[PDB]
């Protein structure tokens, strides 16, 4: 799977639900993008061990992954299902509108098409900016 | 067709009441289970979007309870009645059996796809007895079908996606063998939150040995056992809308009511499934408010516990049950009682076993007095701060009544427009 997504994106979910043996091989792919070449962007998804994130416990214990593996991820994003009444009502109404109207709720600007975004990303990948010394 | 129209016009609201009642004469009680089975037979509405996203229109129901409460009997009856019904036991079929597989043909060297158990049962019913004995991994395999009703297969040289739009009945036993009244339902069920959330309805059946209930069950069983088919000699080894009354199957007391025949019931179910209802705006706000009440009930649960977590899929289940109940009676629009029936079903399934004036006045007084840090406060600031942070500028007469009550309590004294504690 890692080789198949060369020069692409490897989206993997249930990362926390995998044996450490594969995790060990994942470190080389993360550090050197090689296995063969594995030049891919890794997008991993994870869940808490107990089903709920506990802020009391440390991050590593709640993720049951080594600190080095998390460090090799350049970005970490935690999402918690914090219960807020107004936010819950807004989410519920948006879900209702998406369900009924077959469409997203009307935002300020209509989102661009998938093909247009793909072409824009392809063109933006073509440029190689140089970092100024200032 | 004429008989169906006459029955629909005469029995306007009783249809959903009668069909659930006449669903299984051989099984006594379990009205809610019969209503859920009727809703499954009717089914929801599948909606396809302009973006192509698919929204499931099937319902998943899991029954858990003590042995000998006539669950396998219900499963067998559904298998007999449903057009495309497939029984798959727990360990009888594995993931390879349930999910379509790829086989390399030796004759030509190509790879072909062989359909699984769920693939064949398209727009049908799949019955799974002893669901507890099934491994977690087959549960993960079935999760995709229960979520989106599709199976994606990819083996080097070939890749495909097959439709698996189907409904599932599941019967499982508790971990301890018999359901524990004292222990919480979470321990008794012993299943992950994701599997329960993906299920739409959870039913818990208890073998309550009440005097009258035991007597009635014994009488029903004896009457069914003593019954013999007409036209047959005793001791031998071996379409009207309403069924003909029988002294043994129905009884003398049940002469006032009649049961619907199987063929007419099947035809009406098919016609109802053909019907495509439309949701109304009046029911939408009521359903949303009741869903908000259900989500906020966590602070109002009292000693009652919840069998399943409440997620965004519960709103989908409410809409689908309302659609099925609207399909029960030949109509075009969704009414209030249509949503009320689904709400009552959810209430039954999900859960198992002035003064504010004074409080606001006291809170405002606290804020005023320790925003001043002194024992004397000017009247203008008093009134402005009391009626500024409060959404309602309170009535002067009731304010003075509260002041008099607190003066009788020797907590507050007002003198010449200045308040002292």
């Amino acid at each position: 799977a890692l080789v198949l997504a060369d020069q692409g994106v490897c989206c993997i979910d249930e990362f926390d639900k995998m044996a450490e043996a594969d995790r060990t091989a994942i470190h080389e792919v993360m550090e050197q993008q090689t296995i063969l070449n594995a030049r891919c962007s890794i997008l991993a998804a994870a869940n808490p061990a107990y089903g709920r994130y506990n802020p009391r416990r440390s991050l590593e214990q709640n993720i049951q992954l080594p600190a080095a593996l998390l460090s090799r991820f350049d970005l970490l994003w935690l999402i918690q299902d914090r219960p807020d009444r107004d936010n819950d009502l807004r989410l519920a109404q948006h879900i209702t509108y998406v369900h009924q109207h077959s469409r997203q709720p009307p935002s300020q600007f209509e989102p661009l098409d998938m093909k247009l975004m793909r072409r824009y990303i392809a063109m933006c990948r073509e440029k190689q900016p140089m970092v100024p010394e200032s | 067709i004429a008989k169906i129209k006459k029955f629909s016009k005469t029995r306007s609201k009783d249809i959903f009441d009668q069909l659930a009642k006449s669903l299984a004469p051989s099984i006594h009680g379990h009205d809610y289970v019969k209503k859920a089975i009727l809703c499954l037979l009717l089914g929801g509405v599948e909606r396809d979007l302009e973006n192509g996203s698919h929204i499931r229109g099937d319902i998943n129901i899991l029954l858990i309870g003590d042995p000998s409460v006539a669950k396998s009997q219900l499963l067998r009856y559904v298998l007999c009645t449903a057009p495309r019904a497939i029984p798959t036991t727990g360990r009888g079929s594995s993931g390879v059996g349930l999910t379509a597989a790829v086989t390399t043909d030796q004759e030509t060297g190509e790879r072909r796809l062989e359909a699984g158990a769920m693939v064949l049962a398209d727009r049908g019913v799949v019955c799974i007895d002893e669901f507890d004995k099934m491994s977690d991994m087959d549960r993960t395999a079935i999760h995709e079908v229960m979520e989106q009703g599709r199976v994606t297969i990819a083996k080097a040289g070939i890749h495909a996606r097959l439709n698996a739009r189907c409904s599932v009945l599941a019967a499982a036993n508790p971990v301890y063998g018999r359901y524990d009244q004292y222990k919480t339902p979470m321990e008794n069920i012993g299943l992950q939150d994701s599997l329960l959330s993906r299920f739409d309805l959870l039913f818990i059946m208890l073998d309550q040995m009440d005097p009258e209930q035991d007597r009635e069950i014994s009488d029903h069983v004896l009457r069914m056992h003593r019954y013999r088919a007409p036209g047959e000699q005793d001791g031998d080894a071996m379409t009207q809308i309403y069924e003909k009354h029988d002294n043994l199957l129905h009884g003398t007391k049940k002469k006032k009511e009649k049961m619907v025949s199987a063929a007419f019931m099947k035809k009406y179910i098919h016609v109802a499934k053909i019907i495509k209802p439309v949701l109304t705006q009046e029911s939408a706000t009521y359903i949303a408010e009741e869903y908000s009440r259900l989500r906020s009930q966590d602070s109002m649960s009292s000693d009652t516990a919840r069998t399943s977590p409440v997620t965004a899929r519960t709103l989908e289940t409410l809409i689908r049950l309302a659609t099925a109940h609207a399909k029960a009676r030949m109509s075009k629009t969704v009414d209030l009682q249509d949503a009320e029936e689904a709400v009552e079903l959810v209430q039954y399934a999900y859960f198992k076993k002035s003064e504010s004036r004074l409080k606001a006045f006291k809170v405002a007084l606290l804020d005023v007095f320790r925003e001043a840090h002194a024992q004397s406060i000017g009247m203008n600031r008093l009134t402005e701060s009391i009626n500024r942070d409060s959404e309602e500028p309170f009535s002067s007469v009731e304010i003075q009544a509260a002041l008099s009550k607190m003066q009788d309590d020797n907590q507050v004294m007002v003198s010449e427009g200045i308040i002292f504690l």
